[PDB]
């Protein structure tokens, strides 16, 4: 019940920890971290705000000690395929994670798969289709003034 | 609105009215399975109706995975038969369905995001614990999985006009939010 | 003279027995119960963090409970009124009177306090003698190992 | 890399394991149960609910209603009051 | 009192039998000849656990299946069984397993 | 091959039973001869309490009952089945197919019902 | 095992046959073949004929054999 | 304190040993100090400069790492070693302008853009925006 309780305070305050980072520090795992969830909204008659994409960059990029131009790069790009709909039915925190490595390879701090979904609580493989699902569409996602490291034609293929 | 949602699974529970003993039953039965250790029923199945049930001692017996209200009571007296061969004083009493799911596509992508903002008080919308939408019907008790793909999943009714009643309620918001 | 170092020292070590007993405690339960233990789940950093924390911001050494014997005015808000006060206050010593200090009053100034301890700087009140200052170029030694 | 995000931890899911694998503990025949509880009544005249339950491997509150058929608990001052598998 | 799975086998029958014999012959009592048995599965488990270190696989189609006791009675129908050196076929397969 | 199998067996199995013939008292000639016979032996529908309104809802219920089809004794490590199909782990085991006695370690199977 | 796992068996099984209404008396002998206890000690043959059959407020002695006491208990 | 100190009574702290009958013993080896940090809302580390600490009421603490050695035994002959690496246990209080503060090593000009006066001395502990000074 805390645990869930943690949950819902961090989205309410619109600092979102997801449910695998909540894990990480109760020992009450995610499934029944869900489930208290689920149940506490219930009995609260209460309701969170859907997470979105951006709710997760900063912590993430900040973890992964990236540079505040990556971070903005891959808010932009994570908000856009979104509003693409590039990865209909991905999860956010796929989609960002996907987004932070294409940001990460195409600027000099190049983050691995593995760094990148370690810090998320991302698969690397779920990582690699969201980051498949937006690779085609990299030039339009990435903004208008950014810097490239490395050209966006030459990004990663996989 | 020209889509019928089609049932996939029906669970139905009857009484035999006779206490049953669970190894005499797996012992004796060509399909039944019997684990004390791991469920204290009686898992049997048969092909035709190509249903599951399950037989606990005291009597009472869940039939599951019929297609129809017509095939699980088939189904249920089939096993109720089973079990009365094998000596027991089996009977139906008190057949009903317990649970009906139903399964259908609005052949159209849906916006789980302006659904569940739209529709917040029966909208729980986490795709960390599940990738669909989970929508709870109120004046039908019926409970809906809508995925961005346009499946639509209904459970939770008793009989078939709740699904279908479920189901056209829920149709023309999902028109609206339309993808 | 026990300085900042020491007297961190003093308080670190209990806290850091606390911590030791809390994981103890909480491997104890998971072992009793069967199950291995997460090591980051049975360590309590609040432990170490709010025991500095509270000592430094009221003064009081020792655990929060145990606030009957614990030492006060250690721990005083710096003196920013001018620069000499500034430097006096963080060149200031305390006597602590106790058992010990009725046995022989320290108020008075003692000829071993030439040029460790100004003579002239002292508190008036209650205080006079038992609130000292370093002497410009008196220095505390820090200790190192007799090896 | 301190609490890094995880779905489940590995010793919670390595118990979850090893307890599904090794299942909820059935209900066996009386006279089975009554026969390992007086074969092993000869190795000690008195038996601790919980180490009986481990002995036997049978559910708690079938194993106690066993019990209460034949055996009693008897009152002692020096630990508490256990068991006799004595039935007078 | 053991686990007595290979006794209705070929082999099994063949030392019933002659256990059968002796008895006939008054050489062995029941005892004996139980205790014979018993003895003779738990070496033949030994053996098999020790000694087969031989892998092979095989396909059909589920007729029945049973699970009482923690002993299955699958039944097949139309099985081959594959092999790094042999392939077989057999119309009908009764699978008795145990743990 | 399974010869040699068998004639090791035989000398686990006499091997095994010697310390209980000598508890038994029993004189070792018996062993012997045991092992002798033994060798040469192998070489609307409104009211429905009543059941009775389907008829023949089972198939042949002598499957069991003859056995005389080939019969596979083996222990199993992990059963499991996805709504079509059951999958076998089963590790070392012995089979009768066809009269010939094969042996096995460990083996996969998958199966249609 | 010894001494104590052949005697509860002989009682819980005269006391189930007792439920099935055969109120004839039973042989220390006939109840072993039941009980699968022919094997039990030589002495404890004598031990149960001299002690456990008699001092038992449910074994009753009749024509040198044994029989249940309903008597006793309220029926 | 903070450079040995701390260590010496890490090292010295006796290995914590639990019995079941598995067998855990947990030993604490190397010790890590970072520079003080601030965690944002969002959960964003970033470096917390004194005058920083002193607007927003904020304690000058650095975080406590401890390098921690877990050995299982579990009667099977065998023996399974993990460790992990910098397991935070807390954040200590920093004293200003010493070793492991912000303002160690900076020049005047580098204090004066970090708004910190070069004349201040340091010494002292901001808890919660007071500055605290230790009386000897």
């Amino acid at each position: 019940i805390a645990s869930a309780c943690l949950y819902i305070a961090c989205r309410q305050e619109g600092v979102p920890r997801t449910f695998k980072e909540i894990c990480a520090v109760s020992r009450i795992s995610k499934k029944e971290i869900g489930r208290c969830f689920k149940l506490i909204l219930k009995a609260l008659e209460t309701s969170v705000d859907l997470i979105t994409t951006g709710d997760f960059m900063s912590r993430f990029c900040s973890n992964l000690c990236l540079p505040k131009q990556v971070q903005m790069a891959a808010t932009h790009i994570a908000r856009k395929a979104v509003e693409l709909d590039l990865v209909p039915g991905r999860s956010p925190i796929s989609v960002a994670a996907a987004a932070i490595y294409m940001a990460s390879q195409a600027s000099a701090e190049k983050r691995t798969q593995k760094e990148i979904g370690d810090i998320a609580g991302v698969a690397d493989v779920t990582i690699r289709q969201s980051y498949r699902l937006i690779y085609p569409r990299a030039p339009d996602l990435f903004p208008t003034d950014f810097k490239f490291d490395t050209p966006v034609d030459k990004l990663p293929q996989l | 609105s020209g889509i019928v949602p089609q049932l996939q699974n029906i669970v139905s529970t009857v009484n035999l009215g006779c206490k049953l003993d669970l190894k005499t039953i797996a012992l004796r039965a060509r399909n039944a399975e019997y684990n004390p250790k791991r469920f204290a029923a009686v898992i049997m199945r048969i092909r035709e109706p190509r249903t599951t049930a399950l037989i606990f001692s005291s009597g009472k017996m869940v039939c599951t995975g019929a297609k129809s209200e017509e095939q699980s009571r088939l189904a249920a007296r089939k096993y109720a038969r089973v079990v009365q061969k094998l000596g027991f004083p089996a009977k139906f009493l008190d057949f009903k369905i317990q649970n009906m799911v139903g399964s259908c596509d609005v052949k159209f992508p849906i916006r789980l995001e302006g659904l569940v903002l739209t529709h917040q008080q029966f909208s729980s919308y986490e795709p960390e614990l599940f990738p669909g939408l989970i929508y709870r019907m109120i004046k039908p008790r019926i409970v809906l999985l809508i995925f961005v793909s346009g499946k639509v999943v209904l459970t939770g009714a008793k009989v078939r006009a709740e699904i279908y009643e479920a189901f056209e309620n829920i149709y023309p918001i999902l028109k609206g939010f339309r993808k | 003279l026990d300085l900042a170092g020491p007297l961190l020292a003093f308080l670190f070590r209990g806290m850091f027995k606390n911590l030791l007993k809390e994981v103890r405690i909480y491997a104890q339960k998971f072992i009793d119960r069967g199950k291995d233990f997460n090591l980051e789940l049975a360590i309590k950093t609040r432990i170490i963090s709010d025991g500095l924390k509270y000592s430094l911001a009221t003064g009081n050494w020792g655990d929060q409970k145990k606030a009957h014997q614990a030492r006060a005015g250690v721990s005083q808000v710096l003196n920013r009124l001018t620069f000499a006060s500034t430097l006096s206050h963080l060149r200031r010593l305390n006597s602590p009177i106790g058992r010990d200090g009725k046995l022989a009053k320290p108020r008075q100034l003692h000829n071993t306090l030439w040029g460790m301890v100004c003579p002239a700087e002292t508190p008036e009140g209650h205080a006079v003698g038992l609130v000292k200052n370093l002497a410009l170029m008196a220095y505390i030694s820090v200790g190192s190992q007799p090896s | 890399t301190n609490y890094k995000p995880v779905a489940n931890h590995q010793y919670n899911i390595e118990y979850e394991r090893k307890k599904k694998e090794d299942g909820k503990r059935a209900r066996a025949d009386k006279q089975h149960v009554l026969d390992m509880l007086f074969s092993a009544f000869e190795k000690h005249q008195y038996y601790n609910l919980k180490d009986l339950v481990d002995i036997t491997k049978q559910p708690v509150v079938y194993l106690k209603e066993i019990l209460k058929e034949i055996g009693v608990q008897n009152v002692k001052g020096i630990h508490k009051n256990t068991w006799e598998l004595k039935p007078e | 009192m053991a686990y007595q799975l290979y006794r209705n086998t070929t082999l099994g029958n063949s030392l019933q039998e002659s256990l059968d014999e002796l008895i006939q012959s008054q050489q062995i009592t029941p005892q004996l000849a139980l205790q014979v048995l018993l003895q003779f599965d738990k070496a033949i488990n030994a053996a098999l656990a020790q000694r087969v270190r031989n892998r092979v696989n095989f396909r059909g189609s589920l007729n029945t299946y049973r699970f009482c006791d923690n002993v299955w009675t699958f039944v097949l129908n139309d099985v081959e069984f594959r092999e790094v050196t042999e392939l077989i076929k057999v119309d009908k397969v009764k699978i008795v397993a145990c743990d | 091959t399974v010869p040699k199998l068998y004639r090791s067996v035989i000398e686990d199995v006499i091997n095994d039973v010697r310390d209980i013939f000598l508890d038994d008292g029993v004189d070792e000639q018996v062993l012997m001869e045991l092992k002798t016979l033994w060798e040469n032996k192998l070489m609307g529908q409104v009211e429905e309490e009543p059941l009775n309104s389907e008829d023949d809802v089972s198939d042949e219920e002598g499957q069991e009952l003859f056995d005389t089809e080939n019969v596979v004794v083996c222990q199993y490590d992990k059963i499991h089945r996805s709504k079509n199909k059951w999958k076998f782990h089963l590790k070392d085991g012995i089979m009768n197919l066809n009269g010939r006695d094969y042996i096995f370690s460990k083996a996969i199977g998958d199966a249609e019902w | 095992g010894y001494k104590f796992g052949v005697l509860a068996k002989i009682v819980n099984y005269m006391k189930t046959r007792h439920q099935r209404g055969d109120t004839h008396p039973l042989t220390l002998d006939e109840i072993l073949d039941e009980t699968q206890h022919l094997d039990i000690g030589l002495k404890q043959k004598q031990w149960l004929m001299t002690e456990a059959l008699v001092n038992n407020p449910k074994i009753e002695v009749i024509d040198g054999k044994y029989a249940f006491k309903p008597k006793y208990n309220v029926r | 304190f903070i450079q040995m100190s701390v260590q010496r009574i890490v090292e010295d702290a006796p290995p914590i040993d639990l019995q079941a009958p598995p067998r855990y013993l947990l030993k604490f080896e190397q010790i890590y100090l970072s520079k003080p940090t601030h965690w944002e809302r969002d959960g964003a580390p970033s470096p917390m400069m004194p005058n920083e600490a002193r607007l927003r009421n904020l304690t000058y603490s650095a975080p406590l790492y401890v390098d921690i050695t877990k050995t299982v035994i579990k009667e099977g002959e065998e023996q399974l070693q993990t460790q992990h690496q910098k397991t935070f246990i807390g954040k200590i209080p920093i004293m200003l302008r010493s070793t492991y503060c912000l303002l160690n090593g900076l020049t005047d000009r580098d204090l004066c853009e970090l708004n910190e006066c070069p004349l201040d001395p340091g010494g002292y502990f901001i808890i919660n925006g007071s500055e605290k000074v230790l009386i000897a």
